[PDB]
């Protein structure tokens, strides 16, 4: 018996990772086994880890946290110092818009523990982690069951399937800071400290949880390591484009009929997600702008770019949030504002007192209460949040607000008059 | 004199001995005792620092930094609402108005009771079923008034 | 999506239960149920025992809606008795002359239904379920194809529904054209790929049924009450309307009224209030001559003031009302009444088969002036032997309502003589 | 010889897949190869007993009782009109009439070009909308001849 959770729509044209995870419901280590779960594992444990990283490599798997880092180079980075070494799964997921990794780890744990345990024997990890943000309590217990299960098939532990490899997935919780989602504040919290980013370099890999190398991936690119290894990576990369070939899930919020999670290749076009895939707008309303999460926000004239790591493509996380002809562009953005503003750890000034000010400051133009300084106040924070910054939340917070100003200037022009 | 009932001493022992590090184990731990009390008791902090090795003010910088740890008001259910984008957009307003007309408060505060406390939070990564809202681990979409009615009669 | 035209039959009522949402004639999708407290007597119900609900429902004094009467509660006791696996099926044939109360709720409200189907389902053991529909419905097919999956999307359907561990799939089948398919023994025969030939009785489907398997078969209508026991309670539920006939009804009204379509009212209410109160009095305010109940029972002008009930002096049957005005040819209504027990009589049993043809052929003769006296006295004698050896209840209704209109119309009758 | 196009063949496959046993599928089988070929052809009937396993006079016997198969007659549109007491009582034959004038036949026949067929059927469980058709799916009430020529302009 585990909390409630909300059933999130699930729909895939690839049925791989979400192949069990596209039904609302925790599969279980039988259910997994039937389909020929943790068979890539016995497969991997009779590989050397030296071949299993070329194998990432060669598929071109990129990471699916944000930074989009070659996962290959990045497990081939961390082997080149000695150990010992930690893995870590980043399941903290906490930027707007964003609820793909949940269902990766509410219906189908399994497809996270083997990756999980193929990745940690690639790099020779011994002890490894999954950070899962705090407002996830059931990934939490489904987790916890699912390890145990796990280990009782005698996938974890010492020597496992008599390969000489040992292993333990410890599951650990984070407490509300986003911030805890930068993979240098994510280890900072499982040493049991604040969420403060450390300044790079050094670089986790080779100086992460304890000083050692530390490999931390996020949950959907440890999901799809199980794939490469089952099929190989020139089926893998077969998959969708030659470029930017492998499954990607697509979470869709917002004014689109079919809000759920989407599993599609990466040429799929923007357009096609809100319109193919989403079931097109509520009311048929024309789109006006789509929320990249917090990140980006792209007007009606992009829709047709792929929803690739190519220079023009979408980038992020996949994350599509749209906003239809009445949504008003000014209280979007003010709503980002905040985000940032609660989630600045405040080690950086810029960073501390941008995000304070930008949510503050839009808050009086939004209200009708910002005098002509307020205004200009506004325009100059949003463009100084970053200098200084030592992690990328600063480098952003101001990125889809400028965004809006550039792209909406009319609906802005309105409140400034 | 301050101390932890054997329960709740047990259970955070097995936290302290879950990670290689006792340290590792202090949000799980502040988790437990949130739960158990309702907040975080300011006097629960000096036992527990001394459970994981750390000093006091370790814990205090801890609990100040993570937004889910509430050392002033106790409450058995906690309302997290969703205040962020999509909810926004979707109808957090109309959600919190829901809680008002049935609860009689507003964000921030807690029923006379002590029962019911309402927390906006940032996005709870559910955006797809907006307007969000958990009552303490249970989540769900809210739809009407007269739905979340029925949900907040299952906590008693 | 898009689905065949639908004539936009009116519906009123004074309870606000099962016509809440199909009092308006368009398809009411699963959000705006959910929106109504929808699934929510589901979710209390999968907190209670099977034996509970089944408790429930008998304490409900709920009665099979689909003309035999059957408490509701005792139906599924019986199945529950014999070993499993167990079957549900709802029947959706509705093909009696005059009947069209089952559609609105399958057209119009397809989740109501389907919460019934699943908590019905529950109660009995029963992990799977059918909706049996008559072929001439395919709107209402398509319906509830897409409402199930609507409901698989919210998890209401499917394997382990809310952490529950109870299974279930509902499976929609089409009838192809026969009355005597809604006898449950012949819907059966007809689920399982057969003719629709009913089976001899004793055994009871509740026993013996699908593929064998203890089957309990309930009316839409009757299963629509469900989720009104379990959220209301049955203590509240039985006190609407009068306490021997509780909870609400539904009334096809047809024929010469001024407002034809179906009300949902308390079973206390008279025919004469169903006919003026209600349905707005007759067309061109004639006198009523005669109100059919289906093809089943005819009733005199001076049999207005019964209950709408299933008391011996009440109305009956599924509460179908048909009403005939005084320049109505009662001879020419009586050879239409025999014409439909011509087409629908399956031929196992003699009496039937023959009586079936010889009452419509006979009538034929007498209604075009072209009877002998050896003719007469034949259709006299045929209409009273056609039940002799009948397997189920169409052979021994056939002859029913024609042999009231010639106790209750001889002058008219006289006139053909 | 008879084979079904794939096309057909992909449907009659779902179906059968669709319920736990293959020969439950018959029916919907049937209906399938009635709106593909305007009918059921005869030499139809043992391929498809072989997709449900089942023998061919199984199949046929099938055919022969329900009514709304027909194995004689291709046509693109299937007028059913309502025979029964309700309809009769307020307008069948002003509503088979207005047929007779637009198209040119009458029950049980099909128009020249294959285009229409006037079937005549039991209750369609709408006789508040009497009297009542369908044209293949859709379902209407007959209000005149000219409201009926408009509905039939529809049947390209
Ligand atoms: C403010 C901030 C928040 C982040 N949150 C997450 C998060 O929730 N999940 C995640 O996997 N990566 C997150 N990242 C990215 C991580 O720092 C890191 O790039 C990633 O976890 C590595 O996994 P990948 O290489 O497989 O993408 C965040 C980064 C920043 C700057
Ligand atoms: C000839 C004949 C036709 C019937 N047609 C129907 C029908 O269309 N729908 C229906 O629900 N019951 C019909 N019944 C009654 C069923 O056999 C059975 O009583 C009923 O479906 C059980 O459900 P209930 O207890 O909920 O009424 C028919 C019975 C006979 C004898
Ligand atoms: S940029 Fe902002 S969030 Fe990042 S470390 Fe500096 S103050 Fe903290
Ligand atoms: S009574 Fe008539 S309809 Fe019923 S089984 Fe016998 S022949 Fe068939
Ligand atoms: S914006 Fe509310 S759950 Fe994401
Ligand atoms: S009598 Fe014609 S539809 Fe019922
Ligand atoms: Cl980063
Ligand atoms: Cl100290
Ligand atoms: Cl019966
Ligand atoms: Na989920
Ligand atoms: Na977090
Ligand atoms: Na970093
Ligand atoms: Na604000
Ligand atoms: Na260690
Ligand atoms: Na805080
Ligand atoms: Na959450
Ligand atoms: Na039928
Ligand atoms: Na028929
Ligand atoms: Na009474
Ligand atoms: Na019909």
């Amino acid at each position: 018996s585990y909390p409630a959770i909300p059933r999130i729509y699930a729909e895939t044209t690839l049925n791989m990772l979400l192949k069990r995870a596209k039904k609302p419901r925790v599969h279980s280590i039988d259910e997994y086994l039937k389909d020929g779960g943790y068979q890539a594992l016995e497969k991997a444990l009779n590989m050397s880890p030296e071949e299993i990283i070329d194998w990432v490599d060669k598929s071109t798997l990129r990471g699916r946290g944000g930074a989009g880092f070659p996962t290959g180079k990045k497990w081939k980075f961390a082997v080149q110092n000695p150990g010992p070494r930690y893995f870590i799964c980043n399941a903290d997921e906490s930027e707007p818009g964003t609820f793909k990794d949940r269902i990766i780890i509410e219906r189908d744990p399994h497809l996270l523990i083997e990756g999980i345990i193929i990745s940690s024997y690639a790099i020779g990890a011994n002890e490894a982690y999954i950070y899962i943000r705090g407002e996830y309590p059931a990934g939490y217990y489904i987790l916890r069951d699912a390890i145990e299960e796990a280990k009782k098939k005698g996938f974890l532990g010492k020597n496992i399937l008599g390969s000489g490899f040992d292993l333990e997935i410890y599951v650990a919780r984070g407490a509300g800071a986003y911030i805890c989602g930068e993979e240098t504040a994510l280890i900072e919290s499982l040493e049991g400290k604040r969420g403060h980013p450390r300044l790079k370099p050094p670089y986790p890999v080779q100086k992460g949880l304890w000083g050692k190398p530390t490999v931390v991936n996020n949950v959907e690119t440890i999901a799809n390591v199980r794939f490469i290894i089952s099929m190989g990576w020139e089926e893998y990369r077969y998959i969708g484009p030659s470029d930017y070939a492998g499954p990607k899930l697509f979470p869709v919020s917002g004014k689109v009929k079919k809000p759920g999670v989407y599993e599609l290749p990466m040429n799929t076009t923007l357009r096609e997600v809100i319109f193919k895939y989403a079931g097109g707008t509520l009311g048929n309303k024309k789109v006006k702008a789509v929320f990249s999460g917090a990140l980006d926000c792209f007007s009606s004239e992009e829709l047709d770019i792929p929803m690739d790591y190519s220079p023009l493509g979408f980038g992020g996380t996949g994350t599509v949030i749209v906003l239809t002809e009445e949504d008003d562009i000014v209280e979007a953005a003010l709503k980002i504002a905040e985000f940032y503003e609660h989630e600045t750890c405040g080690q950086c000034t810029p960073c501390r007192v941008g995000c304070y000010e930008q949510a503050n400051l839009l808050e009086k133009i939004y209200k009708g209460e910002a005098t002509e300084q307020d205004w200009e106040g506004f325009d100059f924070v949003n463009r100084n949040i970053q200098p200084t910054s030592i992690c990328g939340l600063g480098a952003v917070a101001g990125r889809l607000i400028r965004q809006t100003l550039e792209k909406f200037p009319e609906e802005w022009e309105k409140y400034r008059k | 004199e301050f101390e932890f009932p054997e329960e709740l001493k047990t259970k955070l022992q097995e936290h302290i001995n879950y990670f290689p590090k006792k340290r590792q184990a202090i949000l799980l731990c502040l988790h437990e005792i949130q739960n158990y009390y309702g907040y975080i008791p300011p006097e629960s902090l000096k036992p527990l620092a001394d459970m994981l090795e750390l000093p006091l003010n370790h814990v205090e910088g801890v609990v100040a930094f993570y937004d889910m740890f509430d050392r002033e008001d106790k409450a058995k259910y906690r309302i997290r609402v969703c205040v962020s984008i999509v909810c926004h957009l979707m109808g957090t307003n109309k959600l919190l108005k829901a809680l008002e007309n049935i609860l009689g408060i507003k964000p921030g505060e807690v029923t006379p009771d002590g029962k019911f406390k309402i927390v906006p939070v940032q996005c709870l990564g559910a955006c797809s079923e907006a307007p969000v809202f958990m009552v303490n681990d249970d989540e769900y979409k809210f739809e009407s008034e007269v739905q979340l009615n029925e949900i907040l009669s299952r906590y008693t």
